[PDB]
RNA sequence: AUACACAUUUUUUGGCAGGACGGGAAGAGGAGACGUCGCGACCCUCGCAGAGUCGUUCUUGACUUGGUCGCUUGAUGUUUCUUCUUCCCGUUC
């Protein structure tokens, strides 16, 4: 039925087959759209941890929420993740899941989901608080917020999915950010065996040929012996 | 019909005044007078001027090491 | 293997002439010539062909068909190609 | 020593070589020569729209530079 | 003995500042013959000047249908050929 | 015979300044040091494109391949 | 879980990439089985 | 030496196609191939990327300076198969 | 190199244009004889045949299978 | 004339190297009251990741050692 | 480091094209391993039509490397 | 039978004559990208394991209904369909630059099954349609010219401004 | 069973600077050189062989040395100068 079937096909060498996700372009491009070098993977990194909070990525951005290369970028990765999260748990209904997180945004996320005991009510769109819920409900009707809602939704909505696609993939992430120290700490001969492995992974069969079906479990005298005469081996004809 | 690094050495002992045509540029070409030289054609050259072709202007430069490749043309005038 | 074809309109350029004998000839077999060798058209194009059942069928079912407005005529060739 | 050597390791890499050229190069490195000339298979290849192609093997002095992971 | 007066010449010459630049992990500036410069931390280098740079920053000049603008992207493991460059510049 | 070499180990601590092949940067520093293959190393430079000051970079290093000629200043 | 069982029997661990290749063919295969139940609703 | 140096030497005597990195085209008889590529040439028709061809007796251009030569087929026998 | 011998390969010249041809053979500055070469230039729009040609490893940049 | 060799194959993750002397004391004392003389002690790690070894050897270890790195680790 | 065979070309007048869209016309002196050329009664063919008689008797070098080819005025 | 992917892996593959390149098709039967050649190809279809590397393709001698299920192959410029059964032509073949077509020899009735040839944008220079019984129709020649004028040679006869004109005329 | 591949010819460089789209035709206010390879033909020309000879053996080693006219609106680069409307046929939403 699928004979045709081939994961390299979706998966690069870098993600292992859902192991990791390779994250180095983004610091290439995410790295870049701040138009300098003192920012390292690791680094980079401890920005997208940002994206694990609900409140971070938001109160605490890398860069302005309303710079264009920002916003981009942003885009870009917010998208991968999200394949890359489908991509690799096939099984689970795409659609349910996207359908999931369309309500919470509608329902919550753009209904002043996000309190603050001292400055109320913010909004993802305007990036400004509001003292009570109704300044917050006769702003949502304003020209302001109409103009914000109007230009910045996919990019506020795609930053949110890559919020709630980061959260679930929290294991891999982690995962992912191990590896970065461990091939980091590594000499020559030891990443480059690794890098070795990563690809013998990546180009072997998936079932070998020497694999298993049916293996089912359930639930003295040492100077003597010379000295006998044993240190020439004697013949009777 | 002689060898070219004795003719540069005819031109060091004449002291005569040198034009150089430099390499994939016409538009300058260098002049003064050849008081030394390596076998990499890198030449010292002395009361140099710089001659922009695009009447004649020029920069005077003093001594110069002018590197061998540039060298396109050497000549006298 | 090859087959001799002569009486052919030569104002047709060497590589479209070319193109069509192998586009003609292919239905019968592999054509395994690539290039018209005498470089004079006028008809004289030899035609190479992997099996000898193809040149034998090619030649009796082509026998005087109209190409480029003439009746080509088909014979087997005198010699074995340098290919062969 | 040799960084030409330190390239010699590198095989099985995935890489993105920017040319003398400008050309932009992303694949996995099979071998390089000590020319530096770089073998990869699996390569996209942008002029400068990109161009997929299975083997590519490119002359050593038109390497502007390649960009290694990270992870190295 | 040929070796060590090869090191030496390399230790006292113009390599100078590159041998520096590894020795104190120190950034320098190199502009390149795209006319694209590269400001990193040199990991290491060659008697050809192919180096491998770490925390590279490349800054560039770009022409659009309006005032030019300089762009600059961030590239951490990069290794670089030694025709490329014109000049390493050596800083505080 | 003055060869380049030695002019040019003559010329070593003082005030040079390099005019490259594409004239669009000289280097006006102290000449630090040069290799065999002629590498230039200079000092404090500045650099003049299309003869106004651009700015002072410092410690330099003049790849030799660029270096169309080299006078004293 | 851990011992990789359904019932009594402990199965033997599968690498990663046969797991994920599975899981992409049962993918097509419910995809089937999606479009066979609707068209079977359009034809009962 | 370079085995297409070999055949290059091969050339010689027959008539070659010599196209240059400023892209005219020189077609002649080939007299003398050295090892560095620089080659002598007999009644040369020359075409300029302009257009404008030439005719000219003797010409020797430098190797460096060649971007590639064509030369007859005759020699794609032998003995460059193995 | 050796693998690809006997192979049609495409070859990008310094200046651009696309040769493809057999590779016979090479040497250490990579130049190539490429028997039954042609040229394309733009992509088939301005195609030649150039027939047998060998190429100087100075001006090559690339090959392909 | 001996062969010179490398014994020093440590590099000190962020996070360890960003401990301070106080939190240094105090992760010692946690650790089953470590104590040590001698001048340079790198800070103690916490985790098999801090070392910097490969997945297989990683994979391996863990495999070969269960649960925490003790204080000796 | 091989020498031309430029011995069939010494004393024959010869127009060398050289790089930068430039050709000179000249009496072949003499020669080296490195292509560098002597040239007796150079005369320079600027773009435009005229010509300057650079070096009459005095003589002139074109470095190898910037020959880009040579052509034979005589038989 | 079937034309699959596991005939289109190992057919004797190799370079036309011509120079024009390709990779066959023959794990027991019918070919792709060559030699197509008498195996029994009933339709034609999973054209993708060809994945483009083809410039020419010989399906003569199979037993082609019609010319549909083309997937997009860029390199495609010669299709040899000699002695076949092609009854009709899909319509949106739009392979670019398919540039020579042979029907030669097969079973096309009407004028009106040839429409879907004018679509060939500019590339059909070269159409052989001998063989067919649509030939034997009044004002074929004709018709064929009015309806694809991008072909430059007919029946291995070249066009000419003389019948196009006439073609015009009626 | 027993060192080297940065100083002139190659790789360490003289380089850098209903709406839209196509096509084809008509009507109103893109064309001129200079080359290089093609559709037709009133033409030329008329035939089996990289070619031509020899030594030795059932197949090899040596030695010599389409062209022309139209296009009745064929295809293509150097190089100077100065679009609209209507109809038809394809893609996309």
């Amino acid at each position: 039925r699928a004979r045709d079937l081939d994961l390299n096909e979706i998966f690069t060498r870098d993600e292992q087959y859902g192991e990791y996700m390779e994250l180095e372009q983004f610091h290439s491009l995410w790295l870049n759209v701040i138009k300098r070098g003192d920012c390292s993977l690791l680094q980079f990194l401890d920005i997208l941890e940002l994206f694990l909070d609900d409140e971070k990525y938001l109160l605490t951005p890398p860069m302005d929420r309303k710079n264009d290369r920002y916003m981009a970028f942003l885009l870009k990765l917010s998208k991968y993740v999200e394949t890359f999260f489908f991509k690799s748990y096939a099984l689970l209904d795409a659609a349910a899941v996207e359908n999931l997180i369309k309500s919470d945004f509608e329902h919550s996320y753009c209904r002043g989901s996000l309190r603050s005991e001292a400055k109320g009510i913010y909004c993802p769109f305007c990036s400004r608080w509001f003292k009570t819920s109704s300044v917050f409900e006769s702003h949502l009707v304003g020209k302001i917020h109409k103009k914000n809602e109007s230009k910045r939704r996919n990019f506020v909505y795609s930053e949110y999915k890559l919020h709630r696609y980061l959260k679930y993939l929290n294991d891999e992430f982690s995962r992912t950010r191990s590896f970065v120290e461990r091939k980091l700490a590594f000499t020559a001969n030891e990443r480059m065996a690794e890098m070795d492995i990563l690809t013998q992974k990546y180009e072997a069969p998936a079932y070998d040929s020497t694999e298993k079906e049916g293996a089912e479990q359930v639930d003295m005298p040492y100077w003597l012996y010379k000295l006998h005469g044993l240190d020439r081996e004697y013949r009777c004809e | 019909m002689v060898p070219p690094i004795n003719c540069i050495f005819n031109f060091l002992q004449q002291q005569t005044p040198v034009t150089i045509w430099l390499f994939e540029q016409i538009g300058i070409r260098i002049k003064g007078k050849i008081v030394g030289f390596d076998e990499f054609m890198n030449v010292v050259i002395d009361e140099a001027v710089e001659i922009p072709v695009n009447v004649e202007k020029g920069t005077p430069l003093g001594k110069i090491l002018l590197k061998g490749d540039n060298i396109t043309l050497i000549t006298s005038a | 293997n090859t087959l001799y074809v002569s009486q052919l309109n030569e104002k047709i350029n060497m590589q479209r002439l070319r193109v069509n004998l192998f586009l003609l000839f292919a239905t019968f077999g592999e054509v395994l010539k690539v290039s018209m060798n005498f470089k004079k058209q006028r008809g004289q194009a030899f035609i190479t062909m992997r099996t000898i059942d193809q040149a034998s069928l090619a030649q009796i079912s082509l026998n005087g068909e109209r190409f480029f407005g003439k009746p080509l005529k088909v014979e087997f060739s005198k010699s074995e190609t340098k290919t062969l | 020593m040799k960084l030409v050597n330190f390239l010699k390791k590198l095989r099985n890499e995935q890489v993105t070589i920017e040319l003398k050229n400008g050309t932009t190069v992303w694949g996995t490195l099979q071998s390089v020569s000590p020319q530096m000339n770089a073998i990869l298979t699996d390569v996209k290849l942008t002029l400068p729209n990109i161009a997929s192609l299975q083997y590519i093997n490119i002359r050593g002095n038109t390497i502007r530079q390649i960009i290694l992971p990270d992870s190295l | 003995e040929l070796e060590e007066l090869e090191e030496f010449e390399f230790k006292h010459g113009p390599m100078s500042l590159i041998n520096d630049a590894m020795v104190t992990r120190t950034p320098v500036i190199i502009s390149l013959r795209n006319n694209h410069k590269i400001i990193a931390r040199v990991k290491a280098f060659d008697r050809h000047c192919n180096m491998v740079l770490e925390n590279v920053k490349e800054l560039w000049t770009e022409k659009k249908g309006k005032n030019v603008i300089n762009r600059e992207r961030f590239i951490s493991k990069l290794f670089l050929r030694g025709d490329s460059v014109i000049v390493v510049l050596k800083t505080p | 015979p003055v060869n380049p070499k030695p002019f040019l180990k003559g010329l070593v601590n003082h005030r040079v300044g390099v005019k490259l092949k594409f004239n669009s940067t000289e280097y006006r520093g102290t000449l630090v040091s040069t290799d065999n293959y002629f590498n230039l190393q200079l000092n404090e430079a500045e650099e003049f494109v299309a003869g106004v000051s651009h700015g002072t970079l410092g410690e330099i290093f003049i790849r030799c391949n660029n270096v169309l000629y080299i006078r004293e200043l | 879980i851990a011992e990789n069982k359904i019932y009594k029997f402990k199965k033997v661990k599968r690498k990663r990439k046969q797991i994920i290749l599975q899981q992409h063919e049962i993918n097509i295969f419910l995809r089937d089985y999606q479009e066979k139940q609707q068209t079977f609703n359009k034809i009962n | 030496n370079g085995i297409p140096v070999k055949l290059l030497n091969e050339a010689q005597g027959h008539i070659v196609s010599l196209e240059l990195t400023t892209g005219a085209t020189y077609r002649g008889k080939l007299v003398e191939s050295e090892d560095s590529m620089n080659v002598q040439l007999r009644d040369v028709i020359a075409t300029e990327p302009q257009g404008a061809v030439t005719h000219m007796d003797q010409i020797f251009v430098r190797g460096s300076q060649i971007k590639f030569i064509v030369v007859p087929d005759l020699l794609k026998n032998a003995p460059l198969f193995k | 190199l050796a693998n690809l011998i006997d192979y049609k390969l495409r070859v990008l010249t310094q200046d651009g244009r696309v040769y493809i041809g057999q590779l016979m053979a090479f040497d250490k500055h990579m130049n190539l004889v490429l028997n039954e070469c042609i040229e394309e230039r733009v992509p088939k729009v301005e195609k030649r045949v150039l027939g047998l040609t060998i190429l100087r490893g100075e001006q090559i940049l690339s090959t392909v299978v | 004339e001996l062969e010179p060799f490398q014994k020093n194959f440590y590099i000190e993750s962020e996070t360890v190297s960003s401990m301070s002397e106080m939190e240094v004391e105090e992760l010692r004392l946690s650790l089953d009251n470590i104590k040590i003389k001698g001048t340079g002690c790198p800070k103690p790690v916490t985790k098999w990741s801090q070392l910097g070894l490969s997945t297989d050897t990683m994979v391996l270890i863990t495999k070969l050692h269960f649960g925490s790195l003790t204080p000796i680790q | 480091v091989s020498t031309p065979e430029l011995k069939k070309y010494m004393d024959k007048k010869i127009l060398l094209n050289i790089n930068g869209s430039r050709k000179v016309a000249g009496i072949l002196r003499g020669y080296d391993i490195f292509l560098n050329v002597v040239l007796d009664d150079a005369m320079e063919i600027n773009g435009e039509d005229p010509a300057n008689n650079h070096q009459l008797g005095l003589q002139t070098v074109i470095r190898g490397n910037s020959i880009i080819s040579l052509e034979a005025l005589d038989a | 039978m079937k034309f699959t992917p596991s005939i289109v892996i190992d057919a004797p593959q190799y370079y036309v004559d011509h120079f024009n390149g390709k990779y066959n098709v023959d794990k027991c039967v019918i070919l792709r990208d060559l030699q197509l050649e008498t195996d029994s190809e009933s339709m034609p279809s999973s054209l993708k394991h060809l994945t483009k590397p083809t410039h020419i393709l010989d399906l003569t001698n199979n037993d082609l209904i019609m010319i549909p299920d083309l997937s997009r192959r860029d390199d495609i410029h010669t299709l040899l369909l000699g002695r076949n059964n092609i009854v009709e032509v899909d319509g949106r073949l739009l392979p670019m630059n398919v540039q020579n077509l042979t029907l030669s020899n097969n079973s096309i009735r009407r004028f009106e099954d040839l429409q879907r040839l004018r679509r060939a944008p500019r590339t059909l220079k070269n159409l052989t349609l001998i063989g067919n019984q649509v030939c034997h129709l009044a004002n074929y020649r004709e018709h064929v010219l009015r309806l694809v004028p991008h072909l430059e040679t007919l029946d291995f006869q070249n066009v000419t401004a003389e019948e196009r004109k006439s073609a015009m005329s009626f």
